[PDB]
């Protein structure tokens, strides 16, 4: 995170670390949506073009953290994936379209004050709160610079923008399946995802419930914190389906 | 490195 | 079930220091 915060403990209860083994070395951040069931970025997986390509022995998935760098001893759990899952039509060769996997723990863990799942959108939280100029929250343990890292977990709360503004601000090519959000240059308010952030959550607080949904994934961006640039999230509440799918078809 | 050291022991839950 | 309510913060009626930020923004 750029231009974020510190958490408060146990702000982001549902927020997880993507951890290699060997060396030992923060991937991305990733989402307790269940005790046995995360959810994070496809890009944080497998991205060929850069010879990127995670299997399940390759990981360590930590949750319950604050520092992103001590042992949390009897705070944070430490867990064993049992399987990935990667959404078949996720597109690596352009644009990260589809950038969503599923992540099956080997086995569940136990909430505590600082381990809680979030809230999946359900079509109708959807449509209410991804509204332009309605702001969400992003969270993880990334680069504090374009070009460092944090002792602890940051945060930071984001407006979500209109889509011309999100088409006209890149030579990508942007699809329904994503979002992008950020402050305007003429806002003077400023903030972003920076590398190692990626896979954590965009989450929303209902105003009807009261309960915090995530909307988004951190996926792709151009720097971190530019003027008249934003980032860019996978887009949760379209990939739902693929979501129950394999939940239904494999796990919990 | 950079990060502090945990053991297998510390690991599944 | 029970997702997205806080230990900390939902289930004791406390907030954080910048969610009145995002209710605002709504």
């Amino acid at each position: 995170i750029v231009e974020g915060s510190d958490a408060e403990i146990g702000m982001s209860p549902w927020q997880v670390m993507l951890f290699r083994k060997s060396p030992q070395e923060l991937l991305c951040g990733a989402s307790l949506i269940s005790d046995r069931w995360v959810l994070t970025a496809a890009h944080c997986l497998l991205y060929p073009p850069w010879d990127k390509n995670f299997t399940e022995n390759d990981l360590l998935v930590r949750i319950g953290k604050h520092s992103r760098t001590r042992y949390e001893r009897n705070i944070e759990k430490i867990s064993m994936l049992e399987k990935i899952y990667i959404h078949p039509r996720y597109n690596w060769r352009e644009n990260l379209d589809r950038d969503i996997a599923l992540m099956k723990l080997k086995k569940p863990v136990a909430f505590s004050d600082y381990i809680h799942p979030v809230c999946l959108p359900d079509r109708e939280t959807a449509a209410s709160l991804l509204q332009a100029g309605y702001k969400g929250r992003v969270t993880g343990w990334g680069n504090l610079k374009e070009t460092g890292q944090p002792s602890v977990l940051q945060v930071v709360n984001l407006p979500i923008v209109e889509r011309p503004v999100c088409k006209d601000s890149t030579r990508i090519r942007i699809t329904d399946n994503m979002f992008c959000a950020g402050y305007k240059p003429d806002e003077g308010k400023r903030g972003d995802a920076c590398e190692g952030d990626s896979g954590g959550p965009f989450v929303m607080k209902s105003p009807f419930n009261n309960r915090w949904y995530q909307m988004g994934i951190v996926s792709w961006g151009e720097g971190c914190d530019r003027d008249g640039k934003y980032g860019f999230y996978t887009h949760v509440f379209r990939l739902k389906k693929w979501i129950q799918k394999v939940i239904d078809q494999f796990g919990e | 490195s950079d990060f502090e050291e945990f053991s297998l022991d510390d690991i599944e839950q | 079930a029970d997702c997205g309510l806080r230990p900390l913060f939902e289930k004791k009626s406390l907030e954080d220091k910048t969610e009145r930020e995002l209710l605002e923004s709504y």
